[PDB]
RNA sequence: GUGGCCUAUCGAUCCUUUAGUCCCUCGGAAUUUGAGGCUAGAGGUGCCAGAAAAGUUACCACAGGGAUAACUGGCUUGUG
RNA sequence: CUAUCUAGCGAAACCACAGCCAAGGGAACGGGCUUGGCAGAAUCAGCGGGGAAAGAAGACCCUGUUGAGCUUGACUCUAGU
RNA sequence: CGUGGAGGUCAGUGACGAAGCCUAGACCGUAAGGUCGGGUCGAACGGCCUCUAGUGCAGAUCUUGGUGGUAGUAGCAAAUAUUCAAAUGAGAACUUUGAAGACUGAAGUGGGGAAAGGUUCCACGUCAACAGCAGUUGGACGUGGGUUAGUCGAUCCUAAGA
RNA sequence: GUCGAAUUUGGGUAUAGGGGCGAAAGACUAAUCGAACCAUCUAGUAGCUGGUUCCUGCCGAAGUUUCCCUCAGGAUAGCAG
RNA sequence: CACGGACCAAGGAGUCUAACGUCUAUGCGAGUGUUUGGGUGUAAAACCCAUACGCGUAAUGAAAGUGAACGUAGGUUGGGG
RNA sequence: UUGACCUCAAAUCAGGUAGGAGUACCCGCUGAACUUAAGCAUAUCAAUAAGCGGAGGAAAAGAAACCAACCGGGAUUGCCUUAGUAACGGCGAGUGAAGCGGCAAAAGCUCAAAUUUGAAAUCUGGUACCUUCGGUGCCCGAGUUGUAAUUUGGAGAGGGCAACUUUGGGGCCGUUCCUUGUCUAUGUUCCUUGGAACAGGACGUCAUAGAGGGUGAGAAUCCCGUGUGGCGAGGAGUGCGGUUCUUUGUAAAGUGCCUUCGAAGAGUCGAGUUGUUUGGGAAUGCAGCUCUAAGUGGGUGGUAAAUUCCAUCUAAAGCUAAAUAUUGGCGAGAGACCGAUAGCGAACAAGUACAGUGAUGGAAAGAUGAAAAGAACUUUGAAAAGAGAGUGAAAAAGUACGU
């Protein structure tokens, strides 16, 4: 059962696995179904763009916080700063998320600009029903794409103050490690 | 009390780990048993909720709330005619009431990873082999 | 059913095969050896006018193909129709024939 | 070539539909082409066969023989001509079953519905 | 002079426990208990490269074995 | 009364191929191999020497990290009390 | 080397006979095999370059089906027993009638029933198969006919029990 | 052997599988009993027995070492392509 | 004188899948992988594509952690060309 | 005496409703062993089979008492990945998630807890009429032990001040979708073989139709269809493209500022213990028993505890499309699948014949010919049949029938 110089393998097939095998024979069929469903939904919703406008947010975690992506919806504060109510925003094609909060001025200002540009690029048909026939744009994300914010200029002058970056990192670790013991010794005295 | 295993003379005919008879517990609460028996008694009604009232050493007492799906005061009421949908027949039997969902472990968070979306449904997803046309 | 049916091929190597096939179409000896009747065609590759793309009728399309030297290849396809030689006949594969020109 | 998803090229399905076709559908299947004289007069190509039609045989060993249809044997996918028969050894006579696609209609039986069918097909 | 003049006198993983280092971790941030790691020993497997283990079947069962006993035959002839 | 012969009716077991011996050697007891004895169509009724005859993957014995029935302060549990 | 199927090609073979089968007829290959002639037969099939697999049998007390030797052999011997003539029929040890000889010997081989069977009951027609010989006969085969209740039973009652 | 009784027997009814029933043989419970029959889990596991399908060409062994509840089996080194 | 085989026809046994070792062929190469999905289509084919993700490009410690040039990226011996 | 109320009954009272079937997929309960560990008891097989209860076209889940520790993300479900990883495990055999990241699909919400109190403003039923999936009038009844309006934490409410912005409910005609009918090309022209031309040869035609099937042998052009279009018939759904009848309304909704407030779910959270379960390890979820809270509170922050901070949500009440599943049902399209010992057990009067007391078990069996033209008549025989004759392209096809 164990022979030769081979890696240790862990193949989890000791249950009735053959009863739960899923082969995606309908991969091509489902692609046709999704394309048909998108086409019939676009014809149903008039010239509406088939998707709602989304804000730009910072991804969490230290690993992914260097990038911005699309969030669920604009906050109540962002909607209010744009000059309209949340209820009217939902009926006009804007996603609203009540549980997200604003703590960064850069993110808040950018989402305010997105709402203002969106309002100036759409036409809202009156409730009377005359309904002038306008061409349908199938995507709002492509019309309003998300770009990573600029960080630094291409070239700049060298400014060295004589300090050491390695020394700065080492001292930062040391201060955090011994903060508790230093306070106790100071308090006991 | 507990649920004594209904085996003849205590014989289980198996391995020692399954030999227990006396100290076994029913996976559903006594409140769930109360609703189910009331549901069978009045099968023309729908179980909405129930609550504790009393208890002694032998019994626990409950009161069950029932709604008539045929009455016109219910069918014409917007806030309650959802119960008239056939998808809501015998909610207590499938554990769709408040006490049923607690026993099913239907809650959010890392503490309910086994039962968040349904224990058997989650187990099927995690024990399924997925193969594509162009094998990964 | 979970036998492997489709096969992955590297995208770049796939394009390598396509480019080789295109270059092979310009070699008269290779085209003749594949069974095509291009013996008396003046030049290979054969390039025709762009107005061929606007032909609407089968009758005029066939006449245009014959006028550039593809008449013999068309007759090869018509005279090569045969009944299949096995159980594939009643599996919706009843007739076989040669391949003609690609436009 | 086939271009519709509602039609099938399956040999098994087509043959089963042919041999289990009901009586009404077999009438359309048993169509015969008109003669050049009638084709010019009416302007149509072919019609379903009817009992009181005069026909000419253009294929088989009975080619050249005329007559009037005596029976349309839909169950057997065949028609019978009154003067096209066969003599047995005992002296009796039996009709010979013929397929309408091997016949040519020389005279039509006209009624209100037959005339409407000709007009519906673009005839005059 | 790194135990007994020389040639025998003895013991893995898991767990427990002790010594050492007072070092590393308890993952939102700290102090103190507690717990968990790092290095070196001890508690033992004598079937001694180390499963935790009483009988009976003359009511009996199965897979096998002429690799193997209860008859002849063959070799041997102590014994007769 | 059978067996026996005739008219009618008509199976099964079994079958590697088959069917005369002596010795030899050989898986240490041959129908076949070696050396000799010999050996002539087709057959009927009997017969139990042989075919280590047929009927069953030995019930005895041993092996297997194969069981079951039963017993007991074997190991580990349990209804009841 | 050979087999089922797939892409390409030989504008391959074929109702003027494709495939299959038979053939102590011929040729090629060390061999796996390939090719030809003759007969039979009736509708599809092959060479080459490549792809693919449910791809090659003498055995498994192998599976299913078919067939032998044994062999015209074992055998068709319990329950005392049959015989003569006529009739019928292509045909009679076995059917029908008559005559004779016998048996069951009233706890019967007699005369009725309960369960169980289900038309086996009766008549006419009729013998391929069945009646381990025979058959003109039959509980066989074909076609029809037949079971009549206020009083006989069920139905009602209760038993162990359900 | 027994033959007027602890007799024989019909029908109705009760007891169902670790259960029943037993004037007690491990007997009987539909030709099945030291734990019935039917379907499924189940293509249960087997270090053990049997079988394992075309040709030609070249090379060509081992029954030994160490460890194993190891002694009809494996790992390991060797021999081979 | 060990076992299977009375006879014939047809059927009849190393397969597929997930994850891997060695070797070989192919594409590209400090990179590589279009096919989850989107676009497109003569429609389960073919053709086209963004962002991520996998592996590789750094190791070593239980961990906190730290992290690869004294030099023609060293000296010596043997080395095809 | 008489009349209420409360509670509990009766009726072949008036009107309704539940059961059974199917069960592929879905929501729960209950629950093994063979097997693996080369023995075996924990473990594994498996939170599986069998057993029981309950739904739909999907079900379930779902608008955070979440994830996080970041410059934070933001209902649920599914795919790619995380990852055979953290972790569990006689730490043996084995087992094994989750956050982030890309993508498919996207949708939000409402009760309880407040005095309408200058007017229960609410609703079932009966009855008459009417524009009948309902409406109006009138009369009983339900209900204050609380039926409407108003407010669900994102808030929001009671007062005061100043402002503008926006309509609702039906007909008809078309469109969108489904179920259907009808119409819409081109040779059967000559020669040879043959029983049969649909074969071979010559000469033509159509093609947005050379898919497929039929017809006496391989048929684009003989027939049905195929391709491209036109013309009808009957419904569903108000999704919407035009027209038309009703003013709904001293009605409703949104927005600024000041002030006072801001009710938020109990034998429940939580704790101990026992059992079961999980990757969850001083204990992941679930259940029994015992104990049993708080309101700047409460839950969580993956090592038990005391003390001090921080972060993050708001439990113990409720509804909700799509992306997902589907060996069942109904309607379709396909295959490098099988070709009558194969393929479903069944290509056939197949779950049939037959067996068993019963639960159950369960076969074999396809091919005359283009057309019966299925052999008149003669002769031998009691008959079955034989020998001739005859039919057919062929009786070397005779209903014991292709080869
Ligand atoms: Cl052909
Ligand atoms: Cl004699
Ligand atoms: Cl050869
Ligand atoms: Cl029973
Ligand atoms: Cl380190
Ligand atoms: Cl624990
Ligand atoms: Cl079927
Ligand atoms: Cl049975
Ligand atoms: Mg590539
Ligand atoms: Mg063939
Ligand atoms: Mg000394
Ligand atoms: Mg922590
Ligand atoms: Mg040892
Ligand atoms: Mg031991
Ligand atoms: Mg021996
Ligand atoms: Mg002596
Ligand atoms: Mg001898
Ligand atoms: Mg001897
Ligand atoms: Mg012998
Ligand atoms: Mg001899
Ligand atoms: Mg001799
Ligand atoms: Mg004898
Ligand atoms: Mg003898
Ligand atoms: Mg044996
Ligand atoms: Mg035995
Ligand atoms: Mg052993
Ligand atoms: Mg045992
Ligand atoms: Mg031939
Ligand atoms: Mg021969
Ligand atoms: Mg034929
Ligand atoms: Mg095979
Ligand atoms: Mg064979
Ligand atoms: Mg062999
Ligand atoms: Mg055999
Ligand atoms: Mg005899
Ligand atoms: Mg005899
Ligand atoms: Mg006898
Ligand atoms: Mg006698
Ligand atoms: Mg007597
Ligand atoms: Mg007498
Ligand atoms: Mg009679
Ligand atoms: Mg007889
Ligand atoms: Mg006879
Ligand atoms: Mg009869
Ligand atoms: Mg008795
Ligand atoms: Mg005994
Ligand atoms: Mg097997
Ligand atoms: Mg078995
Ligand atoms: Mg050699
Ligand atoms: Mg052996
Ligand atoms: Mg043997
Ligand atoms: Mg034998
Ligand atoms: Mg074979
Ligand atoms: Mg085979
Ligand atoms: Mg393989
Ligand atoms: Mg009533
Ligand atoms: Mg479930
Ligand atoms: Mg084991
Ligand atoms: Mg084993
Ligand atoms: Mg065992
Ligand atoms: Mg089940
Ligand atoms: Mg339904
Ligand atoms: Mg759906
Ligand atoms: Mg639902
Ligand atoms: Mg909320
Ligand atoms: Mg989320
Ligand atoms: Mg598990
Ligand atoms: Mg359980
Ligand atoms: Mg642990
Ligand atoms: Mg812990
Ligand atoms: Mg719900
Ligand atoms: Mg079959
Ligand atoms: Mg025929
Ligand atoms: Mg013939």
């Amino acid at each position: 059962a164990i022979s030769k110089n081979l890696p240790i393998l862990k193949n989890h097939f000791r249950k009735h696995w053959q009863e739960r095998v899923k082969v995606h024979f309908d991969q091509a069929g489902k692609k046709v179904s999704r394309r048909n469903a998108r086409a019939t939904r676009a014809a149903k919703i008039a010239p509406r763009p088939l998707d709602l406008l989304r804000p730009v947010v910072r991804a969490p975690t230290v690993k992914y916080n260097r990038k911005v992506r699309a969030g669920r919806g604009f906050t109540l504060a962002e909607v209010k700063a744009a000059g309209l109510t949340a209820a009217y925003a939902r009926t006009i094609g804007i996603a609203v998320d009540h549980r997200r909060q604003n703590r960064n001025q850069e993110i808040f200002d950018a989402n305010v600009q997105r709402l203002k540009e969106y309002q100036s690029k759409i036409i809202v048909f009156p409730r009377n029903g005359k309904a002038p026939e306008a061409e349908q744009v199938l995507s709002a994300a492509a019309t309003f794409p998300i770009a990573q914010p600029a960080t630094d200029v291409e070239a700049r002058a060298v400014q060295d103050n004589g300090e050491s970056a390695f020394r700065t990192l080492r001292l930062a670790r040391s201060e955090k490690k011994f903060r508790g013991i230093r306070e106790k010794r100071a308090r006991e005295k | 009390g507990n649920r004594k295993r209904p085996v003849p003379k205590g014989a289980t005919y198996g391995k020692p780990t399954n030999q227990g008879v006396n100290e076994l517990k029913y996976q559903r609460s006594l409140r769930a048993t109360a609703e189910e028996r009331v549901g069978r008694r009045a099968a023309n009604l729908r179980v909405l909720n129930s609550y504790w009232v009393n208890q002694d050493s032998t019994y626990k007492y409950f009161e069950v709330i029932l709604v008539d799906p045929q009455h016109k005061a219910i069918r014409r009421d917007a806030r309650y005619n959802w119960i008239c949908d056939p998808v809501h027949k015998h909610r207590e039997a499938r554990g769709l009431t408040a006490t049923g969902k607690k026993s099913r472990g239907i809650n959010k968070g890392h503490k309910f990873n086994n039962t968040k979306a349904g224990r058997r449904k989650t187990w099927k997803r995690q024990n399924t082999l997925s193969l594509w046309r162009y094998r990964k | 059913t979970w036998r492997k049916w489709n096969v992955k091929v590297n995208h770049n190597e796939k394009r390598y095969a396509t480019a080789s096939a295109i270059a092979a179409t310009a070699v008269a000896s290779l085209v003749l050896a594949r069974g095509h009747r291009v013996e008396k065609i003046p030049e290979i590759p054969l390039v025709v006018s762009t107005d061929l793309e606007s032909i609407q009728k089968t009758k005029e399309a066939v006449a245009a193909l014959k006028a550039v030297g593809a008449h013999s290849d068309l007759l090869k396809v018509l005279k090569s129709k045969k009944l299949r030689a096995g159980k594939g006949k009643y599996r919706n594969r009843r007739w076989t024939q040669r391949r003609g020109p690609l436009v | 070539a086939k271009q519709s998803l509602d039609v099938s090229s399956d040999r098994r399905k087509a043959r089963k539909a042919y041999f289990t076709a009901p009586s009404s559908q077999r009438r359309v299947l048993l169509s015969a082409p008109l003669s050049k004289e009638l084709r010019a007069q009416y302007g149509i190509k072919a019609l379903p066969i009817r009992r009181d039609d005069e026909v000419l045989v253009v294929r088989g060993s009975k080619k050249g023989q005329e007559g009037k249809i005596s029976s349309v044997y839909r169950l057997k996918f065949a028609v019978q001509v009154d003067k096209v028969t066969k003599e047995k050894v005992n002296g009796a006579s039996v009709p010979i079953n013929l397929h309408p696609s091997k016949l040519v209609i020389t005279k039509l039986h006209l009624d209100k519905d037959r005339k409407a069918l000709i007009q519906r097909k673009g005839g005059k």
